[PDB]
């Protein structure tokens, strides 16, 4: 890495089962200048402004129950110890339960989150989903989480 | 709770369709988020190995490296069944094939992650 | 704020009625180094390259008929005085009016806009929607608008 | 451009037919400090960290019997390995059911946004592509764009 | 145009469902983007206060702080009604409850923002 | 394969609807992603010019600058027809109007980009 700026671009483990597990040990994945990946979370090495982003890709076939799909980026402070949502989005993809004999057509739902935030040294960033059964990390570039000090 | 059908003898390079029916409680009636259904195989004197997985809710799948692209796992909501279509068969594909389920989302493809099992069905790949 | 760079990360007022009202007076909201929030718009303090972004979250229950949902970031120049769209997106959740007895299941539609633009000192940035009746700012991190000089 | 940092913010040609053609020759479109647009691709002038992003807007009217698979990908083409690798990728499938025989084809819209920070090498090529130009909507400004900025 | 139904006596801790129907001009027939329907209450010798709001188009809601979590405002399209389900009732919930509508989107939850009103329905919460 | 209908005489400022039906091989069945249908016009001793385009799949359109806002190209999936609703007609709109198709997506609005053509229909705008 030629830059002096704290960075991260972590990606979903394609081999993980029933979970969204962040990985830096892949080609085109970053973790430099103090940023750490500890308990599936990005650890802020120093105070400043950070651009934080994440994408998830949801997949389903046909429709069952109403499906509520969430994607959130939250801040876990060193001082307050509390979890606050910084960036949040929802998708509820099933318009109608697939009729008894109708063919199940595969649906796809991407979600992108991103913004600039003032963070403190030691803060933890979490990019989470609620339904790993709907998560699609089968191919590269589909689900990622990153930060960059600005 | 689980019952496998299909199976038996098939010529190498051939195809076979296995089915897993949930008897008693339907796959639609889950306490958790979904039922997770897995297909496994046990070749004589070898450890039980993962073949494919599907979530009843989403229909999202995972395949073992040696079956990816030739085997297809699907779910039939109406018939409350989980099918496994096996193509490009080979003699070492001969094993007893088992259906396994979990009312929830496992964090592993390990045999230990599933508690409920079907009796199994023999698949023999030979001339 | 430790940075010298003009910044903003404004968020929808959860208490506002039938409007998308930008606020910096909330925790995890920024307005620093000259950036101003005047008539629901971000005012550029100096010339340069800016990363501009916004997210809106739309919510509805069933379908009334057509439901055309827009989200735009526009530039209002000090010199030309005209309004030009920089970033624009459309969402159409409703393919047909929900049949007389069919269940009104709650749907959710997020929209994300973002890009790098050369802006002039005194330029005004607007992040607008067309249907406040469909806007969902009920919870934190759902609808935001920000800029950062690069 | 007052900045010293390599930049690009290219936009779909509204006059192009059946293709997603990137253009810098428009108002509010950038190409500065070494970044080039060669064969519909952004050329990296120097090594470093780059924020790469792209948006496409898909549009349709009603639904056909067939299922519609809509993709948007940002990919890296290295000078050294010469191979194409996907950096950022997303999919959308708009049509749940075929529009009934006499029902009015109501227009649908599907935006896709891709964005992230990547370490790139001098001479690397960035491509932002779609699979279905028949569904692409570049009729109005700000709807479909592709950009990079050295950080 | 507006008529409230339901209401009357209820024991504290009890529940009550109020309905607001649009006669003549239905909520589906608007010149604007939608009809905005609000529920208000006026306790004796106290100013009329906002309870809940619903947009007929989206079904998106807003509740007064003291009713959020215990009251639910819903729109029944087919029967052209706006319902208010009131749970966890208390003696100071006793008031006459009014339904109000506006053909458009108000930029305030003020009583002044609505022109069309129902005659009101008495809700008494006592032992 | 292509047959244009409608056309004939119309008063200036008037409206006219042209239709292009696919005979034999309908627009619903294509080897490619979709059929691309274009409307063209040729005024006497003038080169054939593009009017409007529609993709059979999406229904996404493109109009010549002089027709944008007054002409509408539509796809009638049910009747397997491509319609061209022409409004605010003027004498210099008098021409033979042609329907053209391509099983695929052209990268140009050039007359050369289409191989299959209808016989054409005369449109005359006069008092």
């Amino acid at each position: 890495t030629p830059s002096d700026k704290p960075v991260a671009h972590v990606v979903a483990n394609p081999q993980a089962e029933g979970q969204l597990q962040w990985l830096n040990r892949r080609a085109n994945a970053l973790l430099a200048n103090g940023v750490e990946l500890r308990d599936n979370q990005l650890v802020v090495p120093s105070e400043g402004l950070y651009l934080i982003y994440s994408q998830v890709l949801f997949k389903g076939q046909g429709c069952p129950t109403h499906v509520l799909l969430t994607h959130t980026i939250s801040r876990i402070a060193v001082s307050y110890q509390t979890k606050v949502n910084l960036l949040s989005a929802i998708k509820s993809p099933c318009q109608r339960e697939t009729p008894e004999g109708a063919e199940a057509k595969p649906w796809y739902e991407p979600i992108y989150l991103g913004g600039v935030f003032q963070l403190e040294k030691g803060d933890r960033l979490s990019a989470e989903i609620n339904r790993p059964d709907y998560l699609d990390f089968a191919e590269s570039g589909q689900v990622y989480f990153g930060i960059i000090a600005l | 709770q689980l019952q496998e059908s299909g199976g038996g003898l098939v010529q190498p390079g051939g195809s076979l369709r296995l089915s897993c029916a949930a008897s008693g409680r339907t796959f639609s009636d889950h306490s958790g988020y979904t039922y997770t259904i897995g297909w496994f195989r046990q070749a004589p004197g070898k450890e039980r190995e993962f073949v494919a997985r599907i979530y009843w809710s989403s229909g999202n799948t995972y395949y073992a490296d040696s079956v990816k692209g030739r085997f297809a796992i699907s779910r039939d909501i109406a018939k409350n069944t989980v099918d496994l279509t096996m193509n490009n068969l080979e003699p070492e594909d001969t094993a007893v094939y088992y259906c396994a389920a979990r009312d929830g989302i496992p964090t592993s493809r390990s045999v230990e992650s599933y508690n409920y099992w079907g009796q199994g069905t023999q698949v023999t790949v030979s001339s």
